[PDB]
RNA sequence: AGUAUGGGAGAGGAUGGUAGAAUUCCAGGUGUAGCGGUGAAAUGCGUAGAGAUCUGGAGGAAUACCGAUGGCGAAGGCAGCCAUCUGGCCUAAUACUGACGCUGAGGUACGAAAGCAUGGGGAGCAAACAGGAUUAGAUACCCUGGUAGUCCAUGCCGUAAACGAUGUCUACUAGCCGUUGGGGCCUUUGAGGCUUUAGUGGCGCAGCUAACGCGAUAAGUAGACCGCCUGGGGAGUACGGUCGCAAGACUAAAACUCAAAUGAAUUGACGGGGGCCCGCACAAGCGGUGGAGCAUGUGGUUUAAUUCGAUGCAACGCGAAGAAC
């Protein structure tokens, strides 16, 4: 199932991230928060967010996932390879919670703050992503 | 402290537990490691993921003597037999020979009875 | 049917000598905190010094590959190497005695393992025995210690699913594909190919059998002889007799009870039975119940009744789409 890119920036990654932030179909309040966070992070550096959001998400993009397979009653945890779409889904699910973990006035401001923190490397979204795990 | 740098290695691999011992060419022990001191304390000690770490913690202790002449001797079948050399090659140990020295008896005593279940 | 001749294969048997590997034990060198085990833990060992490795000794058993769809032997049975004695079989016709052959009740010999008696030995393994687990119970399947035995020499015992569940001997009856010991023929032109025997395999014609199947190694067609059976249980049991150190071994009933006890195959079902398939069935993702408060039903107590039904999934916001009269 393919989704249409956003009419503002013509990018499907932003549309899928909005589909991950949106809750109960409230596309309006999610688009508002996303646009506010984008315009906020654009103030620290006058850079088009379509170039920077991809870099920020690939900074946190995972490589492999650890799933259990039952054979003889033990866990036997081993990493496995998945398509990049699953890794982008995991990265989006990691970013949507790290912004809520913060304490600030509105969701847009804390989302922009968490995104900037994960940009330079001070955010917890990249910390929860572990290589050995 | 000896800096002989021709120490052989004995990797005894079994279905229950594996043992790594880096000794000299004569046979005097230099650095030995077991899965017991690792901390698994169970059947997980038979996993190769524990055997590779048990071999690495012995290789790092044998590196204090400056060992680079690796002559491996493996005894007994089971899992974790290949993890020892694959772990030792990651750190950069120079390998000289790899062979099977597992001893097969020639008409020894009577073996135990086969486990039904 | 048998004898002598020249050749060939063979864990055939008896006696004696000899070796490797491996296990255990006894020290010695370095080292040493975990080692051993179950689907999980412990009983067990060890800081005296665990486990592993190397080096020297001690004794006991067997002989990894060769090994085979092998081979030898009347059967049971027989596998490290070498020396002696000895048995049986196969292959070529030369002569020879010339029916001298087969079967065989009584009798006799050999005869798996285990056990009994006598003198030793005893490494590992292990009836009985002890401890530690699971199970409602475990007395057993599991693990840790261990005595007889397993070994040698001399006797007793004659018992096994001692089965090819198929007595010995002889002659006849389509074929296809391998193996073993020989012989012959063709160009041993090459370990080649083709036929004749003596053993050992897999299909298969006809024929036989209730079926399963056999089918030139018959369970087919035929002959001679020995043994054995007359429903099941009682019962290979009582009594008696023979053998034996014993265990027991051999021979071998009756009273009574029942209308069953059997073999093969068909269709289902089962199966902790090996596959196969599918299932929002397991994997993943999202949102709830189970925590609080309220509405509703059911279950229990009470009363005058708390009208009657619905009761695992498939009853419980069900009958009831609506009890202040």
């Amino acid at each position: 199932r393919e989704i249409l890119p956003d009419p503002k920036f013509s990018s499907q990654t932003i549309a899928k991230f909005m589909n991950h932030v949106m809750q109960d179909g409230k596309k309006s309040i999610a688009e508002s928060i996303v646009y506010g966070a984008l315009e906020r992070v654009q103030e620290k550096n006058k850079v088009d967010p379509v170039e920077f959001f991809e870099t920020t998400l690939e900074k946190v993009r995972p490589m492999v996932e650890v799933k259990a397979r039952r054979v003889g009653g033990a866990t036997y945890q081993v990493p496995m390879e998945v398509r990049p779409s699953r890794r982008t889904a995991l990265a989006m699910r990691w970013l949507v919670d790290a912004a809520a973990k913060r304490s600030e006035k509105t969701m847009a401001l804390r989302l922009a703050g968490e995104l900037l923190d994960a940009a330079e490397g001070k955010g917890a979204a990249i910390k929860k992503r572990e290589d050995v795990h | 402290t000896r800096t002989v740098s021709e120490g052989v290695a004995h990797i005894h691999a079994s279905f229950n537990n594996t043992i790594v011992t880096i000794t000299d060419r004569q046979g005097n022990a230099l650095a030995w490691a077991t899965s017991g001191g690792q901390g698994f304390r169970g059947s997980r000690k038979s996993t190769p993921f524990a055997a590779q770490v048990a071999a690495e913690v012995a290789g790092k202790a044998a590196l204090d003597y400056g060992l680079k002449n690796l002559d491996v001797l493996v005894k007994g079948p089971g899992p974790g037999r290949e993890s020892a050399v694959r772990a030792l090659g990651a750190v950069g140990y120079k390998i000289n020979s790899i062979t099977d020295v597992t001893p097969i008896p020639h008409n020894g005593c009577r073996p135990p009875k086969k486990r039904r279940v």
